[PDB]
RNA sequence: UAGCUAGUAGGUGGGGUAACGGCUCACCUAGGCGACGAUCCCUAGCUGGUCUGAGAGGAUGACCAGCCACACUGGAACUGA
RNA sequence: CCCGCAGAAGAAGCACCGGCUAACUCCGUGCCAGCAGCCGCGGUAAUACGGAGGGUGCAAGCGUUAAUCGGAAUUACUGGGCGUAAAGCGCACGCAGGCGGUUUGUUAAGUCAGAUGUGAAAUCCCCGGGCUCAACCUGGGAACUGCAUCUGAUACUGGCAA
């Protein structure tokens, strides 16, 4: 309020818990595939979701999302991942670059290919 | 003089170890409100003869010492 | 000993030179004492191209600068009163 | 000159023994482009009897501004409930700038290069009308010398 | 607490308008006076008015032009807790151009348009519309 | 860059003949122009302030057939310049070279009077300039090359040219194929069917 | 993190440096700093400017230019303008 | 850079189309497979999943992620709040600190004025000039809102006096 009150203790603006740590500020990061679970999603929902912990490169271990329809990944697979949560999987907040390192793009996509990592098929 | 400073004195009890008290106004770089910014001097004086209390006038001269790069000049006032 | 000399702030391929009196022992492009005139190798023939404020590289060669030898020749290529 | 434009519409619930009962309601402003600007409320269970029911009350309750050419002649603040805005002359570069809400009564009111904003809550009902209150407290150019001169 | 007597003449006044008050009256001093002098020179005043000698009392005829009253508004700028100083190039412009601001000078409290036009600047009392 | 793709469709989406078939025959039709640019064109596009916002600075776009970067380019030079900002847009887009051929009627349409910059079929002040975009400006000059002169395209394109409001601020020849950007057209010449301060608008946020 | 400081602050003299100087020494005075934030801890090369913002600000210090600093790590001096 | 030669010949992709937000239908699927920036879509007619036709948007790029500021008047100096929504310390006394009625004189620190010097060049901006245009390059201005020195002005603030 008061400007003597402004003097001694200045205006201060709250810092951005950022909601990524894929450490420093990094496009993504990779890692090493713990586990592949499949769990189920938040109150209105219902299905059986494709996640996999993972050990990465600078040692958080991150539970990710791996999108698409099917995907061979396994114990010791070896991913990249980016920032992007998923709400219904509360927990979750990073996905699995498609068609990068070990991982396969998805079988047959014919929209939005280049999301879900998947070649121009030989038209 | 190429300028001259002011002050009061703050501190005579010391073998010319003279240390003196500069007041300004300024006008805070972010909240406009005038603020007093203080500065001390330490300042020498031969033969001793200022005393606390004492507003003083002050010149810069080279260093007489790791701290001192000031003489005095006048005094003015005492008895404060 | 300070000199006079082509700074290149050219252009690949299309060189323009600042032409400045510095510490001659700095780099081509870098601190100078001050700026003197300009040299437009591909000044083309339409108008300028080699501007040169002839009194003060006179002050400094006073003041004991040397000249390069590309700017020798410009000031002997200015011709210097016409 | 008629012109005319309607701001916002939109739905709203009643509840009862049997449901909800719903019903629309309309916002709108109308101007002659050379001062004078009103805005109705109006609302009804089918939308164009909304818009309709209150293109007709803006028609009234219309207040005139004592422009000066395009522009106004001070910058002035309005405010009402949440919506505390704000336009300033412009020596026009082009000018009109405002969020569309109350661009739509600078526009068909005649100013004509303005720059204006808005803060506190966007409702369109109390911006534009904190707005109107604006330009009409907004003083003559001139009859400030009729306020004083004596 | 009596501290700040220059918001209380600008308000005295505000409220007293406000309250469609014929007059109003006040402890005086020299500053008061200048203030209430460019008041009523520039017009938003009928006529002041001093009337004591060892408790002198300032007091100011209001005006109404319509139904209105003719001061619009009167805001303090400075103040103890905050001094504000323009220097010439920096001085403020109310409404545009239309009603004033009060600035003292090495020269004597006189209006923005006035301050301007004598080439100089000082602490900007008070504005006013 | 160019456009390249079915050009009608264009003035079919954009409701009004932007000229890309320019050619011969007029007033559309012999197309379908309108009632369905795709296959709900039929329908009705009530349609948000965005999109009637959307829409004008895409039909001046489809028209000097110019990419969203360059147009921005433009918009940004035009609100440097001192002036209304949406004339000054409308003059640098008509300041183009490509456009100051298909005007002069060299070329049937601007992509034509196009083809031809880009094949160094021109020559501003004397000199050959190939660019479409290259900047004309008043007193300037602009000829046919004389290689490839009276050359198909071009004899067609001088004449229809005539058929057309034909300019005003241009003095323009047809035996010599020269023509002289005379002024920078104002706002009241071109015009009417476009609204500059919606396509101001859609770049003011 | 609320106290910090013995070459510490000042004087006198000797010595020293291209040069003023607790720079160093000997001896004397008992000072010097500190809530206008010392001390302690954490982070950091500074600038011109760069990005953004109507402004005020916010963020930033690649590429260009200026200054500083470092040259495997710690320490030293020799030569030399 | 210029001239000739051949033949449209070698040269189009990516995201999106439930609302925000420009662009809609069919088939498959059936709280599954799945989507998702936010709201939220999926249990038999899904414009929201996947495919297809069509469309919208950008184009040698297009999307996704990461990152700064913006919108955020959401740290509010300009420019915000604390009865009931986040927020008056349970109450008091008071040091430092902030602020302070009214008069005259004095001072000239705050404030104001002018002059001088300085504020590197590049950059930014205005007017031009040169590369076929542009990016790019360059002339010249303008600007660097700052700092200091000197001399002045004394209404306000600070100091001294009564
Ligand atoms: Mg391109
Ligand atoms: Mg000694
Ligand atoms: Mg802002
Ligand atoms: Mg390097
Ligand atoms: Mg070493
Ligand atoms: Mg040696
Ligand atoms: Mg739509
Ligand atoms: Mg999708
Ligand atoms: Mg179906
Ligand atoms: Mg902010
Ligand atoms: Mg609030
Ligand atoms: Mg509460
Ligand atoms: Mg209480
Ligand atoms: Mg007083
Ligand atoms: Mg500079
Ligand atoms: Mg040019
Ligand atoms: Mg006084």
């Amino acid at each position: 309020a008061t400007v003597n009150q402004l003097v001694r203790k200045p205006r201060a603006r709250k810092v951005a818990k950022s909601n990524v740590p894929a450490l420093e500020a990094c496009p993504q990061k990779r890692g090493v595939c713990t586990r592949v679970y499949t769990t189920t999603p938040k109150k209105p929902n219902s299905a059986l979701r494709k996640v996999c912990r993972v050990r990465l490169t600078n040692g958080f271990e991150v539970t990710s999302y791996i999108g698409g329809e099917g995907h061979n990944l396994q114990e010791h697979s070896v991913i990249l991942i980016r920032g992007g949560r998923v709400k219904d999987l509360p927990g979750v907040r990073y996905h699995t670059v498609r068609g990068a390192l070990d991982c396969s793009g998805v079988k047959d996509r014919k929209q939005a290919r280049s999301k879900y990592g998947v070649k121009r098929p030989k038209a | 003089k190429i300028r001259t400073l002011q002050g009061r004195v703050v501190s005579d009890k010391m073998e010319k170890s003279i240390v003196v008290a500069i007041e300004r106004f300024v006008k805070h770089p972010i909240y406009g409100k005038f603020i007093k910014r203080t500065t001390k001097l330490h300042v020498h004086d031969e033969n001793n003869e200022c005393g606390i209390g004492d507003v003083v006038e002050i010149r810069e001269c080279r260093p007489l010492s790791k701290t001192k790069s000031w003489t005095l000049v006048r005094v003015v006032e005492k008895a404060v | 000993m300070v000199t006079i000399r082509l700074a290149r702030h050219g252009a690949k391929k299309r060189p323009f030179y600042q032409v400045v009196v510095a510490d001659s022992r700095n780099a081509r492009n870098g601190r100078f004492i001050e700026r003197v005139g300009f040299f437009n190798p591909i000044a083309s023939e339409k108008e300028e191209g080699t501007r040169l404020d002839l009194d003060r590289i006179a002050h400094w060669v006073g003041q004991g600068a040397t000249i390069s030898d590309r700017v020798a020749a410009l000031i002997k290529e200015v011709n210097k009163a016409a | 000159e008629l012109q005319e434009k309607l701001i916002a519409v939109n739905r709203v619930s009643k509840t009862v023994k049997g449901g909800r009962i719903f019903s629309f309601t309309a916002l709108t402003v109308v101007g002659d482009g050379n001062g004078r600007v009103g805005f109705g409320y109006g609302k009804a269970r089918e939308v164009p009897a909304a818009i309709q029911k209150a293109m007709e009350k803006a028609r009234r309750n219309m207040i005139n501004v004592a422009l000066n050419n395009g522009t106004l002649q001070h910058p002035v603040k309005g405010v009402h409930t949440g919506s505390r805005v704000f336009m300033q002359p412009a020596s026009e570069g082009t000018g009109i700038i405002a969020g569309g809400a109350m661009r739509a009564v600078l526009e068909v009111a005649g100013v004509h290069n303005v720059l204006a904003k808005a803060y506190g809550s966007t409702n369109p009902i109390n911006v534009v009308r904190a707005t109107i209150d604006g330009l009409e407290n907004m003083n003559s150019p001139e009859m400030v010398a009729a306020k004083r001169g004596k | 607490s009596m501290q700040d007597p220059i918001a209380d003449m600008l308000t005295r006044i505000r409220n007293g308008q406000a309250a469609n008050k014929a007059a109003v009256t006040m402890p005086s001093s020299k500053l008061k006076v200048a203030i209430a002098n460019v008041l009523k020179e520039e017009g938003f005043i009928e006529d002041f008015k001093v009337e004591g000698d060892t408790k002198p009392e300032l007091e100011l005829t209001l005006k109404y032009f319509q139904g209105k009253a003719v001061v619009e508004s009167i805001q303090r700028v400075s103040r103890p807790g905050l001094r504000i100083y323009k220097r010439k190039d920096e001085l403020p412009k109310v409404m545009a151009g239309l009603g004033i601001a009060v600035v003292s000078t090495s020269k004597g409290v006189m209006t923005d348009r006035a301050a301007r036009q004598a080439g100089l600047g000082g602490e900007i009392i008070c504005y006013v519309a | 860059a160019r456009y390249l793709g079915p050009k009608l469709k264009l003035s079919r989406r954009e409701g009004t003949d932007l000229f890309l078939k320019s050619g011969v025959r007029a007033i559309d039709t012999k197309c379908k122009i309108e009632q369905a640019p795709g296959q709900h064109g039929a329908r009705k596009p009530r349609l948000s302030d965005y999109g009637v916002q959307l829409r004008e600075k895409q039909k001046v776009r489809r028209i000097y057939g110019v990419l969203e970067r360059q147009f921005r380019n433009y918009y940004k030079e035009a609100a440097r310049l001192k002036g209304n900002t949406g004339e000054n847009l409308l003059a640098l887009l008509e300041g183009r070279l490509d456009n100051v051929v298909y005007r002069m009627g060299f070329g049937a349409t601007r992509a034509e009077a196009r083809q031809l910059v880009s094949h160094k079929a021109i020559m501003v002040n004397g000199r050959v300039v190939n660019i479409a975009s290259y900047q004309v400006s008043p007193n300037d000059v602009v000829s046919i090359r004389e290689k490839a002169k009276k050359q198909s395209r071009v004899k067609a394109a001088l004449e229809l040219a005539e058929q057309r409001e034909k300019p005003t601020w241009l003095e323009v020849d047809a035996g010599k194929m020269e023509g002289t950007f005379k002024r920078k057209p104002e706002r009241s010449d071109l015009s009417a069917d476009i609204n500059e301060h919606l396509i101001v608008e859609l770049y003011s946020k």
